[PDB]
RNA sequence: UUCAAAUGAGAACUUUGAAGACUGAAGUGGGGAAAGGUUCCACGUCAACAGCAGUUGGACGUGGGUUAGUCGAUCCUAAGA
């Protein structure tokens, strides 16, 4: 039930998220683009600084008036093929170097922590106040610096499949925002898009997103979703923790199979007023795919001995999820104190460094960082016994992978539907049917991906916003309108890209998309979007 | 075994059946660059030898555990 | 039908001639049979304090007369084969002599 | 008592909202093992379909020994065909082999 | 539930025989969660586990 | 993969000793990983590499 | 067979531009 | 006995390591005929005789 | 031996509590020697075994556990070899 206090909490969370995104963008620009800073910051340092900034900002709001507040989604920096889960800790730099010695240079940016020109950096972070969660995610491009131009500007725009992915993600984000804002004014929906008397449907969402992706020659990564957000139920760990009820549209390998052949989420809903929606879209480029293939995900482990592949990434996830349905008394006093600290976080993923007493740092000092690492050692000692008794689980690091359909069709599975992963610790991904019609399980699909010689990794671009459908009493101007709590032209400003693809204006869906854009730009007789502003610091 | 890491600055190793306490202490000091307070040993009922290695107070066994990789 | 009465049971004539190791268990069974006869319920439950009153003087020292409160109540569980059951309680009194069957006003 | 009851207030939290009715979140192992505990019996069979097939094969294999009422695969007691101490008797007027 | 282990641990921790430890019949789940002597000590502290007094052997007639 | 004896035979004593030490360190790390992951195929090739280096040195 | 029909259908079915942003660092 | 010789303890360690049923992946091999451990030992059934 | 509750498809036999008894310090208590060899302890768990039963087990499946300059062996010699 939307109300004044709920709206204020959502707005405050969105403002803090926007300010944090501006802070990380400024730090990355000053380290790699402006190059005025003496020292280039690395990815774990940027993540730690982001989390400290978020905590210091959130300290001043709703103090002793809200039971639970903090970081909802820990800061994540995903580069290219990595599509999520990359939040490495500061005590793992040498571990990453030792683990990935003797490998290829494909994941060199993630291994070293230093960004390189031509990289797609996806920054994701979220903030919750009293269970009301606002999350933002934005893709940006790293550019080389021109030496002759008086002002710091890129030498040239991004070109190719990465540009295709960024353009597809940006345009799909804007189009979905406009379509969802059209739910409050059902009379402004174009006839070509759908019924004038009809509302907004998950089928319409799916066909618009798929039309944009197919027009830009990109695939929707199976992590993407457009869903509804409630209190403490924001999909902060969607593939891990099961939810009783789901109202949204998701994309999977099963959906790819259905398109090619043309608790459970279903695209058979109607968007209602007074609701909060999360839109996370990941587009993977298909530039190097000479055939028709399937987009899926690969999990990264920390075992260098499982294979001989030189292009393999070996890493350890940095974020953990607490399972409050499981209880087991630990033998270690360190483990018991760590679990006491973990239970204070709540139902959101957390980092080990977030549990330290030093964090967040007030005066950033080398001695403070040393005390933080000293705490991290004992935290890892406690976490070893915590995870071994299934009290907490890891959020996996994932890479987008492309598998051709001919290999899948030629393959044989003697078990079919019956097979599943019996050694999988997590329940939800262990029992999975990525291809229900072909009867191919997740373990069989992983076998196919490993056995295929032409299974490649696709660069991914991400855009994720949070919106609220404010009614007449909820909104200020006495008419319903869309409030974008995170993202917009100020924080999520698109990078300099150029792509050779475009929407074809001869399609009914494309014409509907263009009419949505025009009606959104019409600020008098069109749609009304209010964008949350990042607060000043200095 | 992991309890002793915090309880008494003790690392627990599986060692060769042909090794004595002198060899175990020397091997630990060479491999991990730490000082060893003392070494206790036993033969397990499965036939392998276990060594409790207590380090001096100048070194933390927790750091060595983190460096080895198990934690 | 929910009801509650107080009775006197004569265990002396019921345990007349019983072997000494079996007197208190047979008193338990005779009380169950007594409650079944008076209430029409196959499901009879004895209070542990009543069991203490039976066994107070050992295996062969059962009292001649006992004052009991028997309550026929509804069985809330659906899986039970019966809708009603009896619950037998002890009535600790000055003496169990000269007492008649009475109806307890439940409130 | 009223002051104590008003002091003892139950306030719901995010854990009650999210994990209040659910359970599990972890694939319960067949042998009750910890996360980093070896399973001598099942580590070589990755998928549960083949695990169940192997289990059915073992259960079918056990039937003859179970019909012979053995304590297990380790029960290999052998009885002799005939016992000489029971079939070596001519009882004279004197000492016997048993009472 | 099976509280045999908890009964033995409570006897050892309190320092009396198993005949002298009382486990609350209503806190069955709380006692069942206690797998360590530390948790047993906590239960003794909060009163779920109680030490019984010795059976008297009076010397008055003697 | 692993190492090849004909490629090892072109190196000197100090290089072979250094390679043997590096292989033994890698084997120790793999034995650490084995405690959590029971199936680890790289152990076999590291052990065979160590045996091959020892054979070349002795030759 | 339904699996055969699905596999046959899958085999039968598989067998300017745009510019965003500008010369600046946001 | 508690105070045992090392030779006896070594044989005991070998017997302990031998005490197991078959691994399940053995049953799935091509042309497998090993269907149970026919040499399994139990402490209360067959004595080791030193 | 009895009562109630819990667990469980199922409870005379399992767990807790409530009772009644017994070993009565030359014990049905607490430790060891010979011998056994993991039977110790935890988790899972009932096809076979525990001459009834069984949710229980010294059973079945998977693991954990035995830390010495001072306790022994090791050294000395006895009858002897
Ligand atoms: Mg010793
Ligand atoms: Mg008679
Ligand atoms: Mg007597
Ligand atoms: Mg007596
Ligand atoms: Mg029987
Ligand atoms: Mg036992
Ligand atoms: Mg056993």
């Amino acid at each position: 039930i939307l109300q004044e206090s709920v709206l204020n909490k959502y707005r405050t969370a969105g403002q803090i998220a926007q300010t944090a995104l501006k802070y990380v963008t400024s730090l990355i620009n000053d380290s790699y683009h402006s190059k005025t800073t003496q020292r280039q910051l690395t990815v774990p340092e940027l993540c730690l600084l982001t989390d400290s900034f978020i905590l210091t900002r959130l300290e001043q709001y709703y103090k002793n008036k809200v039971n639970e507040r903090g970081i909802a989604i820990p800061t994540t920096i995903d580069i290219d093929q990595i599509s999520g889960g990359w939040c490495p800790e500061i005590d793992d730099t040498q571990n990453l170097l030792n683990w990935n010695k003797g490998k290829d240079s494909t994941f060199a940016s993630s291994v070293t922590g230093t960004l390189r020109p031509g990289d797609l950096v996806k920054i994701t972070l979220g903030v919750h106040i009293d269970g009301y969660t606002s999350e933002v995610s934005h893709t940006m491009v790293i550019y080389p610096v021109d030496e002759t131009k008086p002002i710091l500007q890129p030498t040239g725009p991004l070109l190719g499949g990465k540009a295709d992915a960024v353009a597809a993600a940006h345009i799909a984000m804007e189009t979905v925002v406009a379509l969802l804002a059209c739910a409050l004014t059902p009379e402004k929906l174009p006839a070509s898009l759908g019924g004038t008397s009809s509302g907004i449907t998950g089928q319409l969402i799916r066909t618009i997103v798929d039309t944009i992706a197919r027009s830009y020659n990109c695939g929707v990564v199976p992590g993407s979703r457009v869903r509804r957000i409630r209190r403490f139920l924001a999909g902060q760990n969607e593939g891990i923790v099961a939810e009783r009820e789901y109202k949204g549209v998701v994309w999977t390998e099963s959906h790819q199979e259905a398109d090619l052949l043309s608790a459970i989420p279903s695209d058979d809903f109607v968007v209602q007023s007074g609701e909060v929606y999360l839109i996370d879209l990941k587009m993977a480029s298909l530039e190097h795919c000479t055939k028709k293939g399937l987009v899926t995900l690969e999990t990264v482990d920390s075992y260098t001995g499982k294979s001989h592949k030189a292009g393999e990434l070996i890493a350890r996830p940095g974020a953990y999820v607490r399972d409050f349905a499981q209880t087991h008394i630990l033998k270690l006093k360190t483990s018991r104190q760590l679990l006491t600290k973990i239970d204070k976080q709540g139902v959101y993923p957390f980092k080990l460094s977030h549990l330290s007493s030093n964090f967040p740092f007030v005066h950033e000092n080398e001695e403070e960082l040393q005390s933080l690492k000293k705490d991290l050692k004992s935290f890892r000692l406690g976490m070893s016994e915590i995870s071994n008794n299934y009290l907490c689980v890891e959020s996996p690091i994932q890479i987008a992978r492309w598998v051709p359909w001919d290999h899948i069709l030629k393959a044989t599975n003697p078990n079919g539907n019956l097979s599943y992963d019996a050694t999988s610790t997590l329940t939800l991904p262990g029992h999975e049917l990525p291809l229900p019609k072909l009867g191919v399980s997740a373990i069989k699909l992983k076998s196919l991906m490993n056995s295929t010689k032409e299974s490649i990794s696709l660069p991914v671009a991400r855009e994720c916003n949070t919106i609220v459908l404010c009614d007449s009493s909820v909104s200020t101007t006495d008419r319903p309108e869309l409030l974008r709590l995170t993202g917009g032209s100020k924080t999520c400003q698109p990078s300099w890209i150029h792509s050779q693809h475009e929407l074809n204006p001869q399609d009914s869906i494309v014409q509907g998309i263009f009419q949505l854009a025009t009606l959104a730009k019409d600020k008098r007789f069109g749609l009304l979007l209010k964008e949350t502003q990042p607060m000043k610091q200095k | 075994a992991m309890k002793k890491v915090e309880d008494g600055n003790i690392l627990v190793f599986q060692v060769s059946m042909k090794a004595n306490k002198y060899q175990i202490k020397k091997a630990v000091k060479e491999l991990y660059e730490v000082d060893v307070l003392k070494v206790n040993t036993l033969v397990r009922p499965n036939g392998t030898k276990k060594a409790y290695v207590r380090l001096t107070a100048d070194y933390d066994a927790l750091d060595i555990a983190n460096r080895i990789g198990y934690i | 039908d929910v009801v509650t009465r107080e009775y006197t049971i004569n265990l002396h004539k019921r345990l007349h001639g019983v072997s000494f190791k079996k007197r208190a268990p047979r008193a338990v069974k005779e009380i169950k049979k007594f409650a079944k006869l008076h209430m029409g319920t196959d499901d009879v439950r004895l209070a542990p304090e009543l069991n203490q009153a039976i066994w107070k003087r050992g295996v062969k020292g059962v009292e001649y007369r006992l004052r009991l409160r028997i309550s026929r109540k509804r069985n809330e569980e659906e899986d039970a084969k019966n809708p009603l059951f009896s619950y037998v309680e002890p009535v600790l009194v000055a003496s169990a002599k000269g007492l008649q069957t009475v109806v307890v006003e439940e409130d | 008592q009223n002051r104590a009851a008003r002091k003892n207030r139950y306030v719901e939290r995010g854990s009650d909202v999210v994990f209040g009715d659910q359970d599990a979140l972890t694939a319960s192992t067949e042998n009750g093992v910890k996360l980093r505990q070896t399973d001598r019996l099942l580590d070589g069979v990755a998928d549960g379909s083949m695990r169940s097939k192997a289990d059915r094969m073992a259960k079918m294999e056990r039937r003859e020994r179970n019909r012979h009422a053995k304590q297990g695969e380790s029960d290999r007691h052998n009885a002799v065909s005939l016992s000489k101490h029971l079939f070596s008797g001519k009882r004279g007027v004197g000492k016997t082999d048993f009472r | 539930a099976n509280l045999r282990t908890q009964k033995r641990l409570a006897a050892s921790v309190v320092g009396v025989g198993k005949r002298k430890v009382w486990l609350d019949p209503n806190e069955t789940s709380e006692i069942a969660q206690a797998n360590s002597r530390n948790a047993i000590r906590k239960l003794v502290k909060n009163g779920t586990i109680v030490k019984k007094a010795v059976t008297v052997h009076s010397k008055s007639r003697t | 993969a692993g190492v090849k004896a004909y490629e090892l035979r072109t190196k000197s004593k100090e290089q072979l000793a250094s390679q043997l030490v590096d292989l033994k360190k890698e084997l120790a790390e793999l034995k650490v990983q084995k405690l959590s992951r029971p199936s680890l195929p790289k152990i076999k090739t590291v052990r065979k590499s160590i045996a091959c280096v020892l054979t070349v040195i002795n030759e | 067979s339904s699996l055969t029909l699905v596999k046959e259908a899958l085999w039968s079915v598989i067998d300017q531009g745009t510019t965003l942003g500008g010369p600046f660092f946001p | 006995a508690a105070q045992k010789s090392f030779r006896i303890k070594q044989k005991m360690a070998k017997a302990k390591k031998q005490n197991r049923p078959l691994p399940q992946w053995i049953r799935l091999r091509t042309n497998n005929t090993i269907r149970y451990n026919a040499k399994r030992r139990n402490w209360r059934r067959t004595k080791m005789n030193i």
